[PDB]
């Protein structure tokens, strides 16, 4: 059916004023607990450098890349 | 890393006594520098006179030494020349030129504290951005 | 019956192969003064002390240049934007050394662009034809005005303005790069999506009409030549291409509506043009685009690089490297 | 729904205030409700900026734009152009404020509930954009509105407090201009003026002695038009050498507003009497001047002749001599050597910068201005990062000079392209073809074909 | 250059010139203009030639 | 349609609000995978171990500076699957060497694929000729070209066009810097055939609006126009008078005119193409060498192109130590190319 025939449903409404905030609260305790740096491998504010580590990070090698990896995020 | 005490913790004398900056103190400091002096003083050189900068191995070889919070506290009042011989207070924005620089009238000892804080805390940041000028924005 | 009547009646003429009309009294004569000075300059002409160093810059196929390189060269930095006539020259080599020519050629065709905006309206008026296609045109004029003429004002020297060559072309657009960062100004980048909207509109448009064209040719013979000019009929299946767009996208993204069609297509690089030459308009007097260098510090407080600063480091090198003599000051001011 | 949809009309929504063209008191009310919108920015714009107005930095350097036009007409400000009371800029504020409401008022009343044409209950105001006696009429009444604004500037310059001049003797002084220049030679002399380098036009006043008596000759001359106007009707070689409709008057009205835009972003970007760069900062010119100004000094302070002193190319790296042979400061400068400012012309000989002022007689002050003007250049970006485009982000600070500048630049562009557009739609529509081309009488396939 | 001279006019040859073609052009226009209906009209524009 | 073939054709040929298609098999995941993968890239994922920039808006980025950065250069032309030797199924270290700019590109040449598949699917099936099909083939040769054909000719992946704003600027002065593609012909052919495909939309819109027929009573002339009518809505005869007495010459026929706006922009991306392709090998069209030698033995010899040559010196020489930190370049101040003052 016409989308403004759906978006001017008072159901469409009782639906979409519970799913979607719950979603976009969601995405909120998704970075607001630190998971996003944790699956993503992205550093915080306070993980870009670190003791004999105040040199940018780079990988160099190609197979042991995984390895160095862990060496310098060893943290 | 964190803004640990490490890095903040600055010489305060001429002797070698250290002072760990609070994060007030440094938020204030950073605002201040940036109101105040930024203007020629931004990346920690000097646009009118570039022979002069504010890295730490220009303070410490000026003469008075102003490495430490009470010597970069007393040039905010007292300024002079790189030899400590002329007073330049008439060409540098002081406390006591403020009606002819409005923009030290309003700054106290503890903002300028602040801003000696900010001062000696940013070459710590980076190895040489301080003062060191296009070469390493 | 008078012979000033005769002669309205012959200039407002839509008999003459071109037509020339009022805007064309003064957009001829213009055209073709600049016209004839830049040939004559773009072929020969002595180098130019653009920099009023005393370091003159060749820009004449003559002195050692090719199509790509030769250009009619700015004019001195000394000169600044005062107005050098060949008669405020106290000899027409010293007119030449500090480049006049460009000056001359300059306002010519600035006046001549503005009557070619001004023609194109009367001759759509004698046709009893809508106007604004000279609206459309507007843009580029605006776009010319601004490199040639706004960004000398701005700047307060005709050296800054573009060079009329190609080199000198790509030596204005780094040099602005280097000293605006045009690229992060944002009507820049509403210039881009303008050219880049065009060319997709202008392909899409094209595909489309030549997609559905309706049969009315032998398989020997051109497809073009199944339309004749000045018919009654459509050449082609507008609610073919409709439905085979819709089809593609979604059915409410397409235009059904033709003359919607095509005003979207001249508004679409029309105004993109407008917002970039506004943009070159506006770093004229030093609005310059974002500056998003050390915009990322870490907890410490140290600098974490972004592609903003690596394109700042780029714009550094051409800031250090342009006109490497004139300089001797730290700042860029002028 | 009569008169405000298409079906009767023939315009659409986004065309919408095209449909008050023939609708006098309808469009009446639209004009006083804008302005209302007009003063009500006026109002809160400089109550915003009194209340985000510090004490301690000048007027430039808070991205401070419309106190600086009440500090040059003389309010609130002291020797040296210092910011000393704050209150008349309060007071300008909250008078245009209260005036919004009366002229919301008006417009929404004659806009809703007011009559829709004027012409029948109110045949004094009542108008027909072809009638041009009366048409003219009501321009000469704005003319003589505009003379009496000339003549209020002329009146707060003269008698009551004074303006601004930066060029007084001492330092830059509010005082009372009491002999204007009447001279027609003078005032006129700068009309009929070139714009280009060193000339300037009318953009090059350097004096408020000139400005004053301008506006003088501009009211007389204001009030002398628009008795003509309202006693005269077009003559015949004006009345078949224009449209005489209601969008033609519009796109008359666009491109001598366009000008004056594209004029005023110049004023705010070249001069520094009318806007003293110490409300409105440096000038590009006065910035670059300060540059060379204060590495001249400091390098004469440290044993170089900087008179004598030669540069990579063999030019002078601090003075030199302009192409008409003026000693003018070095470098990337020589271009502003066109450059007049209080601070400067001090040292200012008759054949250009006096190399003995410039060698022993060069005051702290003088430096400390060329200091401050040097690092407060007009080069900044959107986001207001002061400085080159390479600079890093310390610095938050872009001169009123260059947003004025670029602003009434962009709106002066913009209207001579809604000239354009309203100029050509007036011939199309009084010629009868702004719709499209009859296809029954095509002009073009009545023609002879070309070639 | 930047002498401020009016319309460029620093030599009173100039002017010559720059009176006399408008006057010329205005002489021949106004054999034009003599032969109109110089009448007032109601409309947008003026129609008679 | 009994078949079971016949039933997914029917099935996947449906006239819904989305058309599917065979080609939607190979488009709608891949499509899907690609814009979602940069949306992750630019969002959360960093740059910090392969170019060492934050280029995520969690690092703090704006929607300029963030992208989706490429691979670390020690990766080479890996094609960095995350069941690869070098994430080895890892996730975050997958993130970490800038595999998922290897997802978004190697996913974005398929979609690209199915689009133009699409495009040929849906003119088949309506029944009209491919020639929109064949204009997506400009894209489709600029994004092999440039994303997988110049990376692949230069050491790694690393100096791909990294997908972002401020990244892609930086793609722009780094190969005016270091293969001065403004002197390069192919791209002055392509910029001439974009500038051009924009004047020639320009034109026709403005001359199409502006000669439309009187076919209504309304100064909106929008509603007078019927999708189904056999007649043109504007004057083909005096858009041709005006463009030949303003500019000498004009269209005259419809369909060379359409033909014509469809062939310009695309000549100009396969042209730019050639260059582009040009420049993966650094056969590049940096320096005419008449000038260099004359330049050499004549120290007062000076043309912009010299100007040119010098600016791109100081590109490479400046943004070489920050662009290629994997080379670990230290250029004292003595060694860089400067100037006077500034
Ligand atoms: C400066 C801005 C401006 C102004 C002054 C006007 C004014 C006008 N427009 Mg409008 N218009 C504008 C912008 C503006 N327009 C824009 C941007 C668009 C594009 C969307 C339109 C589109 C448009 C259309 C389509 C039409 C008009 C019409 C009109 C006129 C009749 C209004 C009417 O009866 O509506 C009735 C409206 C209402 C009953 C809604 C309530 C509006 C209230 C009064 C606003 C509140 C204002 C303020 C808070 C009150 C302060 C009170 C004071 C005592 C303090 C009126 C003169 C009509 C016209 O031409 O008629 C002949 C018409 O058809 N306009
Ligand atoms: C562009 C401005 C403008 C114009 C042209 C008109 C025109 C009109 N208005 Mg008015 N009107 C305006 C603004 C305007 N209005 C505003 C701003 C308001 C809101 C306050 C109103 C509110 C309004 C109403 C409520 C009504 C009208 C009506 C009318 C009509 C009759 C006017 C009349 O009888 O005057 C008579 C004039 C006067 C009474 C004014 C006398 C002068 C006083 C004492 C002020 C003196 C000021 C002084 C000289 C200024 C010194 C300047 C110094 C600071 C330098 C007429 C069509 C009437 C109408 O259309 O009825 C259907 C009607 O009822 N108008
Ligand atoms: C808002 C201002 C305004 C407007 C809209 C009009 C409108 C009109 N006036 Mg004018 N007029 C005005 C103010 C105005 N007047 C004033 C203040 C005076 C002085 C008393 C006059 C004196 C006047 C007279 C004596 C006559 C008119 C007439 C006319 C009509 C013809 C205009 C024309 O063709 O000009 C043509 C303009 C020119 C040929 C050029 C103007 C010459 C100046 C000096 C140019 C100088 C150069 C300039 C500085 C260059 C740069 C400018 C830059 C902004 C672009 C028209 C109805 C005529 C009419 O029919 O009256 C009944 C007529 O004979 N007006
Ligand atoms: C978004 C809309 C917008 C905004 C906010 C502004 C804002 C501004 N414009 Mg404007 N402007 C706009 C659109 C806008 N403009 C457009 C579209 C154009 C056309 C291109 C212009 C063209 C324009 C020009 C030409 C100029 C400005 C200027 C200005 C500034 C001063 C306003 C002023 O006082 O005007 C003038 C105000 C009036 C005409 C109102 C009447 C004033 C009376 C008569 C004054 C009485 C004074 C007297 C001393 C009082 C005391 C009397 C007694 C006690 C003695 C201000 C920053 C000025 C500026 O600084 O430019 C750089 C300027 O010169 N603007
Ligand atoms: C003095 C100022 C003035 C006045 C009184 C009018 C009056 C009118 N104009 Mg407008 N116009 C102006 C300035 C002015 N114009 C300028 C400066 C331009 C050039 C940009 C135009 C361009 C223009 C066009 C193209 C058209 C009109 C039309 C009209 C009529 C209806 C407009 C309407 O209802 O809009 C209602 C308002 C809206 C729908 C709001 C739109 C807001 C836009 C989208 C925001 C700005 C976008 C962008 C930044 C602009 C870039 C411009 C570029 C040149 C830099 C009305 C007679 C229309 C008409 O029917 O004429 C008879 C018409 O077709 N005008
Ligand atoms: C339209 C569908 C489609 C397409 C065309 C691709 C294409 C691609 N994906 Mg995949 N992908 C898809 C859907 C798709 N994907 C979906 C829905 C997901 C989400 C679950 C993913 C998730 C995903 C990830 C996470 C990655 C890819 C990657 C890739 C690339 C490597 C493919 C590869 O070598 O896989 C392996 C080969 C195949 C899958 C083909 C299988 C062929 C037959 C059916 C196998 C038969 C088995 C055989 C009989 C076994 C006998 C044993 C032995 C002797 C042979 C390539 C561009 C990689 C990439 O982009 O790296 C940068 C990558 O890391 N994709
Ligand atoms: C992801 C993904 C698929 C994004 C698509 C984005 C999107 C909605 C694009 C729409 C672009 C756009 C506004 C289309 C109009 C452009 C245009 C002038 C096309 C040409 C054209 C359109 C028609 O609609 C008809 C009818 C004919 C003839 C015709 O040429
Ligand atoms: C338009 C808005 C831009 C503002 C332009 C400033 C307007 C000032 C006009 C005076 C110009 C001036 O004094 O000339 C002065 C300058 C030249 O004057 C210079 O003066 C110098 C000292 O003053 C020296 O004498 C130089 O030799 C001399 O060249 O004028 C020019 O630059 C040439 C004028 C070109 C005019 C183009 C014609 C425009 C086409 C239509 C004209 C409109 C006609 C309307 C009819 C009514
Ligand atoms: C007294 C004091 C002391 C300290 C500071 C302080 C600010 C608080 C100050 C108080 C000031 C006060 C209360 C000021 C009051 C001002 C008021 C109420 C101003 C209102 C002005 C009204 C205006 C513009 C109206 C204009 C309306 C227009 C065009 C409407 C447009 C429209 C119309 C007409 C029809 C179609 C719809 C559309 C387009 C919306
Ligand atoms: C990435 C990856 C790795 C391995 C396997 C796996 C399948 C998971 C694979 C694929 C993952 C996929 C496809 C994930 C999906 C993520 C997607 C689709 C993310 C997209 C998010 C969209 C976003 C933010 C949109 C934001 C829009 C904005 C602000 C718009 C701005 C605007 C606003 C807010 C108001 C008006 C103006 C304007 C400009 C329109
Ligand atoms: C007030 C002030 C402040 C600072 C000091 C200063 C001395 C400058 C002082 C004085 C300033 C003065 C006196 C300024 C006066 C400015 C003047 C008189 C400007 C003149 C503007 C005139 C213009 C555009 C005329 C253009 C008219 C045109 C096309 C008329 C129409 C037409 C004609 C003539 C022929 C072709 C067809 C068409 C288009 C119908
Ligand atoms: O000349 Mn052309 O250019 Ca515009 O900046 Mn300053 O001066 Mn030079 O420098 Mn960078
Ligand atoms: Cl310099
Ligand atoms: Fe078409």
């Amino acid at each position: 059916r016409p989308f403004s025939d759906i978006i001017t449903s008072i159901r469409y409404w009782i639906i979409h004023s519970i799913t979607i905030p719950a979603l976009y609260v969601a995405g909120w305790l998704f970075v607001s607990t630190g998971l996003a740096y944790d699956i993503f491998g992205t550093p915080r504010p306070n993980e870009y450098f670190t003791q004999d580590r105040q040199q940018v990070p780079l990988v160099n090698d190609r197979f042991s890349a995984k390895q160095e990896l862990e060496d310098l995020t060893k943290g | 890393t964190d803004l640990d005490e490490n890095t903040r913790t600055v010489p305060l004398d001429s002797s070698g006594t250290t002072v760990i900056l609070t994060p007030e103190q440094v938020k204030r400091g950073k605002r201040l520098f940036n109101s105040s002096c930024g203007n020629c003083h931004v990346g920690g050189i000097t646009k009118t006179n570039p022979n002069l900068g504010l890295e730490p191995d220009a303070l410490s070889l000026a003469t008075p030494a102003r490495d430490n919070i009470d010597a970069l506290v007393d040039y905010m009042k007292n300024p002079t020349t790189y030899d400590g011989l002329e007073s330049i207070a008439e060409l540098h924005p002081s406390v006591k030129s403020a009606d002819i620089f409005p923009k030290m009238r309003s700054l106290s000892d503890e903002d300028l504290f602040a801003i000696g804080g900010h001062i000696l805390l940013q070459p710590k940041l980076s190895s040489e951005k301080w003062g060191g000028g296009k070469i390493y924005y | 019956a008078s012979a000033w009547e005769r002669f309205c009646s012959w200039i407002t003429s839509t008999d003459n192969r071109l037509y020339i009309g009022w805007f064309g009294v003064l957009m001829i004569p213009t055209l073709l003064t600049a016209t004839t000075v830049y040939i004559i300059a773009f072929v020969a002409a002595p180098p130019v002390d653009i920099d009023g160093i005393r370091e003159p810059v060749a820009g004449s196929l003559l002195y050692g240049n090719n199509i790509i390189t030769g250009a009619v060269i700015p004019s001195s930095a000394s000169i600044g934007i005062h107005f050098y006539p060949i008669w405020e020259a106290a000899s027409l080599d010293e007119w030449l050394y500090n480049g006049g020519p460009y000056q001359l050629i300059v306002d010519h065709f600035l006046l001549g662009v503005c009557g070619w905006i001004g023609r194109e309206w009367e001759f759509s008026y004698r046709l009893g034809m809508r106007p604004w296609i000279s609206v459309a045109f507007t843009a580029p004029v605006a776009a010319a005005s601004a490199v040639f003429l706004v960004y000398p004002i701005g700047q307060g020297s005709f050296s800054d303005g573009m060079p009329l060559g190609i080199s000198g072309t790509f030596n204005f657009m780094l040099v602005f790069q280097a000293e605006h960062n045009i690229l992060m100004h944002p009507f820049h980048q509403l210039g881009v999506a303008g050219v880049f909207g065009g060319s997709l509109f202008s392909a899409m448009h094209g595909s489309l009409v030549t997609s559905s064209l309706i049969r009315e040719t032998t398989e020997n013979e051109s497809a073009n030549y199944g339309y004749k000019f000045g018919q009654e009929e459509e050449t082609y299946n507008i609610v073919a291409a409709h439905g085979y767009f819709g089809r593609l996208i979604f059915q409410y993204a397409s235009f059904n509506n033709s003359r919607a069609l095509h005003f979207f297509l001249g508004l679409w690089p029309v105004v993109g043009i407008w917002f970039t030459a506004l943009g070159v308009m506006t770093m004229a007097f030093n609005l310059n685009g974002f500056n998003f260098n050390q915009s990322v510090v870490d907890s410490q407080g140290r600098v974490i690089n972004t592609w903003a600063d690596i394109l700042n480091r780029a714009n550094l090198g051409m800031e250090v490297m342009h006109e490497r003599n004139a300089h001797n000051f730290p700042l860029d001011l002028a | 729904v009569a008169g405000r949809d298409i079906e009767s009309t023939g315009f659409a929504w986004w065309s919408g205030n095209s449909r008050l063209i023939n609708v006098s008191g309808k469009l009446l009310g639209a004009h006083v409700a804008h302005a209302g919108l007009m003063v009500f920015w006026c109002g809160a714009m400089t109550l915003f900026e009194v209340a985000h107005y510090i004490p301690e930095k000048p007027l430039y350097e808070q991205g401070l734009i419309l106190l600086p036009h009440l500090a040059v007409l003389g309010w609130g400000v002291g020797p040296g152009g210092e910011i000393i009371d704050i209150y008349p800029y309060f007071v300008v504020g909250v008078l245009h404020l209260i005036s919004s409401a009366v002229l919301g008022f008006g417009g929404v009343y004659h806009s809703l509930i007011g009559p829709d044409t004027l012409e029948e209950s109110f045949p004094a105001f009542g108008y027909d954009w072809r009638d041009k006696n009366k048409i003219t009429t009501i321009l000469g009444i704005h003319l003589i509105v505009l003379g009496i604004g000339a003549f209020l500037l002329v009146i707060k310059a003269m008698y009551v407090g004074g303006i601004y001049d930066t060029w007084a003797p001492g330092g830059g002084d509010v005082r009372i201009i009491d002999s204007p220049t009447l001279n027609p030679g003078v005032i006129f002399g700068y009309v009929l003026k070139s714009p280009w380098g060193g000339d300037g036009w009318i953009v090059s006043v350097n004096n408020m002695e000139d400005l004053v008596g301008g506006h003088i000759w501009i009211g007389i001359i204001c009030i002398v038009g628009g008795f003509w106007h309202i006693f005269t009707k077009p003559f015949a070689w004006a009345r078949r050498a224009y449209v005489w409709s209601g969008e033609a008057y519009l796109s008359y009205s666009l491109v001598a507003v366009s000008l004056m835009g594209f004029i005023a972003s110049q004023y705010s970007w070249y001069n520094n009497t009318a806007y003293p760069s110490e409300f409105y900062g440096p000038t590009g010119p006065e910035a670059s001047q300060s540059q060379a100004f204060t590495f001249l000094v400091r390098d004469q302070r440290l044993g170089a002749n900087v008179s004598s002193a030669q540069g990579p190319t063999g030019l002078g790296k601090y003075l030199m001599r302009s192409p008409s042979g003026e000693i003018i400061l070095g470098g990337e400068t020589q271009r502003f050597w066109d450059l007049r400012a209080p601070w400067i012309e001090p040292l200012r000989g008759p054949n250009g910068l006096d190399l003995n002022k410039i060698k022993n007689d060069i005051q702290p002050w003088q430096e400390r201005r060329a200091a401050e003007y040097m690092t407060h250049a007009p080069l900044g970006s959107l986001n207001s990062v002061g400085g080159v485009a390479t600079e890093i982000n310390s610095v938050n600070y872009v001169s009123p000079r260059s947003w004025l500048t670029c602003a009434h630049f962009f709106l002066g562009f913009a209207f001579y392209i809604g000239h354009l557009w309203h100029a050509g739609r007036a011939r199309a529509a009084a010629a009868g073809f702004e719709k499209g081309i009859n296809r029954e009488n095509e002009p073009t396939l009545s023609l002879r074909p070309i070639d | 250059e930047g002498t401020g001279e009016a319309l460029g006019i620093d030599d009173t040859r100039l002017i010559v010139p720059v009176i006399l073609i408008p006057v010329i052009t205005f002489i021949l226009y106004a054999g034009f203009a003599s032969e109109q209906d110089n009448e007032d009209f109601f409309d947008t524009y003026d129609q008679r030639r | 349609g009994r078949g079971w073939f016949d039933l997914i054709d029917d099935w996947l040929k449906r006239d819904r609000f989305v058309f599917v298609g065979w080609s939607g098999l190979l488009l709608f995941p891949t499509s899907y995978l690609s814009i979602g993968g940069w949306f992750t890239g630019t969002t959360f994922v960093t740059s910090w171990y392969t170019h060492g920039l934050a280029s995520s808006y969690l690092e703090g980025c704006n929607f300029f500076t963030a992208a989706v950065s490429t691979p670390a250069n020690s990766m080479g032309h890996s094609l960095l699957l995350l069941w690869g030797p070098e994430a080895q199924g890892d996730f975050t270290r997958w993130c970490q060497i800038g595999g998922l700019w290897a997802f978004c590109a190697l996913h974005g040449s398929f979609a690209l694929i199915g689009f133009c598949l699409r495009q040929f699917e849906i003119a088949r099936l309506v029944g009209i000729r491919p020639y929109n099909a064949i204009a997506f083939s400009g894209p489709i040769a600029i994004f092999v070209s440039v994303f997988l054909m110049y990376p692949l000719g230069q050491a790694s992946w690393f100096f791909a066009p990294s997908l972002g704003v401020a990244a892609i600027f930086r793609f722009l002065l780094f190969i005016q810097g270091f293969h001065n593609f403004t002197l390069n012909p192919f791209h002055m052919m392509g910029v001439a055939g974009i500038l051009g495909a924009a004047l020639l939309c320009a034109i026709h819109g403005a001359t199409v609006q502006n000669t439309i027929f009187e076919d209504g009573d309304a100064a909106n002339t929008f509603r007078a126009f019927t999708p189904t009518q056999a007649e043109e809505t504007y004057s083909m005869v005096t858009a041709n008078r005006f463009w030949s007495q303003i500019f000498g010459v004009a269209f005259s026929n419809k369909r060379w005119l359409h033909f014509f706006m469809l062939f310009v922009p695309l000549a100009g991306l396969w042209t730019s193409a050639i260059g582009i392709v040009g420049l993966a090998l650094n056969l590049r069209a940096y320096d005419f060498v008449s000038q260099e030698l004359r330049a050499a033995e004549d120290p007062e010899f000076e043309t912009f192109y010299t100007k040119n040559i010098l600016l791109n010196e100081g590109i490479r020489s400046w943004m070489a130590a920050q662009d290629q930190p994997h080379e670990n370049f230290i250029f004292p101040e003595e060694v860089l190319p400067r100037g006077n003052a500034l």
